């Protein structure tokens, strides 16, 4: 039995994974072939049920597809839509249903990136239209909108714990640091060589300082803000670098995406540890479990959940 | 009206969203065919192997709903010209397969990006897909006035934006699609899509695009400014630029979402129609110009061929040119004879090729306005012509009016004229023989005779247009030189043309000619200032004609007279197209040739570089005499 609201059939293409503090598992999934071309939104309690749909918490079907997706505290789900629109859906009192809190078109192009800010009031999105908005959660509307690049934006990462702090990478070949205390936030930084353009981001959890990054070459890079000289880099996949995510621990494992049907688990010094090639397809988002901090959750579009047991 | 599209890079529902924006007004939809996300792999295992289908089915939409309302879109994703050898080869079949499905659909348009300076590959892959089988399906290159670079918002603290003015630096999005073109062999299924920014650049770069082939002009609603009302509106400067691109028949495109949440998708276009309604309505000369615009027409050989009845009853309507005929005979019947001899003198009017009787029914005009005696001769070479003038003789003209059915260079007058009237000028004046006609014809003219004209002098200015280039280029015929369209004139309607310097007289022949050796070989240099970047395509001819003192006709974009509308400027192409700089000077050299059968039209560029001499020996055109 499936729960009221949610719809019969799940949409091929998983787009995101996330991993609730309690230990829930949310979905985003879209229908990028076929006669309807749209999104949806899940829910799941119980993580080795998905991804069947008569054994989800809540479900909910989006007016279009999802490219993003990022938990706004424990009942927020903030959407990134094709529709050139940052959604919020808010999970209701008995968790069973998903319902809309606002839906504002701002950007004029695909909202490609999504990314909540360190206090979880404000929020940061990366379109193809090129823009980086800033906005607020609580009064629904977009506080400063930023064109800084030359090209669509790939990816946006709020930094750990600074609410003015956070990066953003684009096909224009630039990797740059904001700071809305400065009158300029934006800052170029990178390597001494141009190289390959720039495709994910994913701020240390311990160092707020250091950060890594992922070409369209496969290469994934260790770089320091203060050096804005690359130290470490590491040709880990054959194909672009779709996100970098990295696990809870004290001494935490750097877990790589990418188009090559492929992932990889990754130590301080970029070195190969685990590898799995059981996706068919383009494996997309990676979230490692709040409770057995050794459980690594993927999701593909080949309509995969795979639960990886890192050594 | 206005003919617009929405641009839309997501579409959930194609049956729900087409009838979406065609109650919003919108008449067609640019339109993704295969998702923007849905990035597909054709070389590495096991992405390669994806279960279908690839996309959206073709039975959603019907034949025609395919053919006239959907605008295809390439994938953000296909990027040809990439760094990497995998993105490289996997945009190749990417870029084909999206290609060949529009083809598949019978698409009327496909639109393709130029985001960037380097789109070699991606020039490689269409110019492949256009030689792949024969179709008629256009391709709109995106293409923006300024580029996102050039745009971008001064917040990055170590790499801020270039202040300081670069010209050159400025036209840089133009060159783009010169060298995506240019590798193309301009080819005449390849369009502008020109998308218009929140700034405007300097005029000189919006100049560029000028005899460009714009079809489409994109306009994103975040160039739209609010009023007092709410309704969304454009700035004075922004206006200009759609009153210019209106002229062109260009189609409209809103991209990007609603900024006016308070009104609705419809408002942006409301406001297109308005300025269309707005806008000053066509004169005397731009509603008769409406079709003839840059079509190629041969020019007119009234000596050689005789011309149709419908083509001297197109010549009668223009009351402007007779008018001033009527007024040049009126001038010079008064200064010729006095008062005292108003019923003694009898003026003798000659008519030298009548026609049907415009001239020789102004000369009657001009008798009885003057009052003055007048005897006319109606010579005409046509004996067609001649029909509808003896016709016009025994009803109506009587025995004051002599037709004569011989050549004005062959025919032994009875005796000798006090004035000669003649229309024998074509758009590029001598074009049509009017010297030689008339050098044969002086002889039957009185010691102080007066000629009617008595003085034409043609002028010439360098014109950019790839669109006029093309069509001229088209021009190919079998069982003759595979280069003979570029050796020859065309008198045509320039409208999508651009003038790069003011026009210079070329050619000058005045009647009657005293001159003991008469020649009417000519050479001519000009040095035309060019104050802009720009390429030669080739010369527009107009031409300046004293009938009688200040009585006079120009097609001459300068002194143009008012209403009429006879000639259309000629055209004078050059075989290969000449890039040209800022401060540069086009140097051209026309020559007059002829023979005792034959009279034609020789010319060569010599600066900033040299062109081939075109038309030696009068091989691709000629006058015949
Ligand atoms: N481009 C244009 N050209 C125009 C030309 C004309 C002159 C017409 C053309 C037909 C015609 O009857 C007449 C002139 C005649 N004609 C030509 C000769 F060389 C000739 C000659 N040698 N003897 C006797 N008559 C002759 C010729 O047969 C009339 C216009 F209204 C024109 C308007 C235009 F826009």
């Amino acid at each position: 039995n499936l729960p009221p609201n949610a719809p019969a059939c799940m949409e091929r293409q998983l787009e995101a994974a996330r991993y609730r503090s309690d230990g829930a598992l949310l979905l985003g999934a879209s229908s990028l072939s076929g006669r309807c071309w749209a999104g949806s939104l899940w829910l799941f309690k119980d993580p080795c049920a998905a991804p069947n749909e008569g054994f989800c918490s809540a479900g909910v079907q989006t007016e279009a597809g999802v490219a993003d997706l990022t938990w706004v505290g424990e009942r927020g789900i903030l959407v990134a839509s094709d529709s050139g629109a940052v959604e919020l859906w808010e999970l209701d009192e008995n968790e069973t249903l998903i319902v809309s809190k606002f839906c504002k078109y701002e950007h004029d192009d695909i909202v490609s990136t999504v990314s909540v800010l360190s206090s979880g009031t404000q929020a940061v999105s990366g379109s193809k239209d090129i823009c980086i908005k800033v906005w607020d959660l609580a009064q629904q509307v977009v506080l400063s909108s930023y064109r800084a690049h030359a090209a669509q934006v790939t990816c946006v990462a709020a930094s750990p714990h600074k609410d003015s702090v956070f990066l953003s990478c684009s096909e224009d070949n630039r990797i740059l640091l904001w700071d809305t205390r400065c009158p300029k936030p934006a800052s170029q930084i990178g390597c001494s060589a141009p190289g390959y353009l720039p495709t994910s981001l994913a701020w240390h959890p311990q160092q707020s300082e250091v950060f890594v990054f992922g070409d369209e070459n496969g290469t994934v890079s260790l770089v320091d803000t203060k050096s804005t000289s690359c130290v470490l880099s590491s040709a880990v996949h054959s194909q672009c670098v779709t996100g970098l995510v990295f696990s809870p621990h004290s001494v935490p494992f750097l877990a790589s995406l990418s188009e090559d049907c492929s992932l990889a688990v990754l130590d301080s010094s970029l070195s190969e540890l685990f590898r799995s090639q059981a996706h068919r397809d383009f494996v997309r988002d990676a979230t490692w479990s709040p409770l057995n901090h050794s459980l690594l959750t993927t999701v593909g579009w080949d309509h995969q959940v795979v639960h990886h047991v890192v050594p | 009206r206005v003919s617009s599209g929405r641009d839309l890079n997501c579409v959930p529902e194609i049956a729900d969203t087409l009838g979406a924006v065609a109650k919003q007004g919108f008449d067609f939809l640019c339109m993704p065919v295969f998702h923007p996300r849905f990035k597909r792999e054709f070389i590495q295992e096991p992405a390669k192997n994806r279960p279908g289908p690839q996309t959206r089915s073709d039975l959603l939409l019907s034949g025609r709903d395919w053919n006239t309302l959907i605008v295809g879109k390439l994938s953000p994703w296909i990027r040809p010209d990439s760094k990497v050898e995998k993105i490289r080869r996997n945009s190749e079949a990417a870029m084909l397969q999206e290609l060949n499905f529009g083809a598949y659909l019978g698409l009327p348009a496909f639109l393709l990006p130029l985001n960037q300076e380097d789109n070699t590959n991606l020039a490689r892959v269409l110019t492949n897909h256009i030689h792949t089988g024969h179709h008629s399906s256009m391709f709109w290159m995106r293409v923006p006035l300024v580029a996102p670079e050039d745009l971008r918002d001064d917040i990055i603290e170590n790499a801020p934006t270039t202040h300081t003015e670069e010209y050159s630096g400025e036209e840089k999005t133009w060159m783009w699609w010169h060298n995506f073109r240019t590798l193309c062999d301009y080819s005449k299924r390849i369009a502008v899509a020109l998308e218009i920014g929140a700034d405007l650049p300097s005029n000189h770069v919006i100049d560029r695009w000028l005899g460009e082939p714009i079809k489409a002009a994109i306009l994103p609603t975040s160039i739209f400014l609010t009023n007092k009302k709410g309704f969304p509106v454009l700035s004075k400067m922004h206006q200009r630029l759609i009153f210019r691109l209106l002229k062109l028949e260009v189609q409209f495109i809103i991209t990007g979402t609603n900024h006016h949440s308070e009104k609705e998708f419809c408002s942006y276009l409301q406001y297109l129609e308005y300025l269309s309604q707005n806008r000053p309505p066509p004169n005397a000369y731009e509603l008769f110009a409406k079709g003839y615009e840059d079509y190629l027409q041969s020019p007119l050989q009234p000596l050689m061929d005789n011309l149709e009845s419908q083509t001297y009853e197109v010549f009668e309507k223009d009351p402007i040119k007779y008018s001033q005929y009527q007024q040049a005979i009126y001038k010079c019947l008064l200064d010729r004879v006095p008062e005292e001899e108003k019923d003694t003198n009898v003026q003798v009017l000659m008519v030298l090729g009548a026609g049907r009787g415009p001239l020789v029914n102004a000369s009657l005009r001009a008798a009885k306005q003057a009052d003055r005696r007048i005897k006319l001769y109606a010579v005409e070479k046509n004996p067609n012509a001649v029909v509808t003038l003896e016709n016009w003789q025994f009803e109506e003209w009587g025995s004051q009016v002599t037709v004569v059915s011989s050549d004005m260079r062959e025919w032994v007058a009875p005796e000798k004229a006090d004035i000669i009237v003649s229309e024998l000028l074509g758009s590029f004046a001598d074009n049509e023989l009017s010297p030689e006609c008339l050098d044969g014809a002086q002889h039957f003219l009185k010691d102080d005779g007066v000629s009617i004209p008595g003085e034409y002098t043609s002028f010439l200015a360098p014109i950019s247009s790839s669109k006029l280039y093309n069509e001229v280029r088209a021009c190919r015929e079998k069982d003759r030189d595979p280069e003979a369209q570029f050796e020859m004139p065309y008198v045509v309607r320039l409208h999508n043309f651009h003038q790069l310097s003011a026009p210079q007289p070329c050619f000058t022949f005045s009647h009657p000619n005293r001159d003991p050796m008469i020649d009417n070989n000519r050479y001519c240099t000009l040095e035309f200032p060019v104050e802009v970047n720009t390429v030669l395509h080739g010369f527009a001819g107009y031409f300046e004609t004293v009938l009688y003192q200040d009585i006079t006709l120009s097609i001459r974009p300068e002194t143009h007279s008012p209403g009429m509308f006879s000639w259309f400027p000629i055209l004078f192409p050059i075989k290969q197209p000449i890039t040209v700089r800022e401060g540069q000077t086009i140097c051209v050299r026309f020559w007059r040739c002829s023979n005792s059968k034959k009279v034609w039209y020789e010319w060569a560029v010599t600066a900033p570089v040299c062109s081939a001499i075109h038309n030696p020996t009068g091989r691709s055109y000629t006058i015949g005499l």
